[PDB]
C-alpha cells in the first residue's frame, strides 16, 4: 500500500508513546517519494506565484520579523486546487493525531491551524531559537513536513535543532524529504532553524488542545492589565 | 521575549479535527 503506514498503530506505538516520553518525534518517509514530490511540487508551484510572505511572529518586534525568522510563508487549507497533495500530507498528519486519541499529553486536539508551506529562502535565513507557543496559544502539537530532497546540513544547514525543556541536550532533525516531525509547541521544545543555505521547504500545521485554544481566542480578543 | 520569537498564527481560521 502506498504511504503513510496505518495511524492507528503508527500513532499508538510510536508518535503517543514517542511524544509522551520525549515530546519530539520524528517520522522518515511518511508519504513516500511519490506524494512527497508532489507535494514538493505544489509547495515550489506555490512559491512561483511568489505569493508567500515574510514569517511573521505572535507579537511582532525588533526591527523586522526577518530578525527573528528569514522564511517566506503561506497558509494552506488543503483544498486549493494544486495544493490537493498538501491536503493530503495534511490530512494524514491530521489521522495521525486523531489516532492518538487523547493520550497526547494532557492534550484534547480539536483542530488545527491550516497548514503554514514554509520556505527559507536558502540565502543564509533561518528562525532564531523561539518556543512556537510559549504563551499558551492553544498551540500543543506542531507537526512538520519536510521536503528537501537530499538535504545534507553539513552543507546547506537548514537543521531544526530542539533543545527539550531540562536537557542539556539537543536535537538535530535534518528537514529532509517526506520526514514528518512532532513536537510538544509549548515551552518544553524551544528551537531553531539553523541557517538555510539551500531553499528549505517545511509544512507546518500546529495542532490545538481544545481548552488551551478556546482559552487562547478569548484572552486573544482582550489586552488586560 | 519569546513571544516576538514565537511563529505567527492566525487566531481565526482554525481547522476543526
Ligand atoms: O521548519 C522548521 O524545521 C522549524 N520551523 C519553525 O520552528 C517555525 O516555523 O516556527
Ligand atoms: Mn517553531
Amino acid at each position: 500500500q502506498t504511504k503513510p503506514l496505518p495511524a492507528l498503530k503508527l500513532a499508538l506505538e510510536y508518535i503517543v508513546p514517542c511524544m509522551n516520553k520525549h515530546g519530539i518525534c520524528v517520522v522518515d518517509d511518511f508519504l513516500g517519494k511519490e506524494t512527497g514530490q508532489q507535494i514538493g511540487d505544489e509547495v515550489r508551484a506555490l512559491h512561483d506565484t511568489g505569493k508567500f510572505t515574510d514569517g511573521q511572529l505572535v507579537s511582532q518586534k525588533s526591527d523586522s520579523s526577518k530578525d527573528i525568522r528569514g522564511d517566506k510563508i503561506t497558509w494552506i487549507e488543503g483544498k486549493e486546487p494544486g495544493c490537493e497533495t498538501i491536503g493530503l500530507l495534511m490530512s494524514s498528519m491530521d489521522d495521525l493525531i486523531r489516532h492518538c486519541n487523547g493520550k497526547l499529553g494532557s492534550y484534547k486536539i480539536n483542530g488545527r491551524t491550516k497548514a503554514m508551506v514554509a520556505c527559507y529562502p536558502g540565502n543564509g535565513t533561518g528562525y532564531v531559537r523561539h518556543v512556537d507557543n510559549p504563551n499558551g496559544d492553544g498551540r500543543c502539537v506542531t507537526c512538520i513536513y519536510y521536503l528537501n530532497k537530499d538535504w545534507d546540513a553539513k552543507v546547506s544547514g537548514g537543521i531544526l535543532r530542539i533543545f527539550p525543556e531540562g536537557k542539556a541536550q539537543f536535537a538535530d532533525i535534518e528537514p529532509k524529504f517526506d520526514r514528518l516531525l512532532f513536537f510538544w509547541s509549548d515551552r518544553r521544545n524551544p528551537h531553531e532553524v539553523q541557517p538555510a543555505y539551500a531553499t528549505r521547504y517545511a509544512i507546518t500545521v500546529w495542532y490545538f488542545d481544545a481548552d488551551e485554544r478556546a482559552a487562547a481566542k478569548v484572552k486573544y480578543l482582550t489586552g488586560e492589565k | 521575549d519569546l513571544e516576538m520569537l514565537a511563529p505567527y498564527i492566525p487566531m481565526d481560521d482554525d481547522f476543526q479535527l
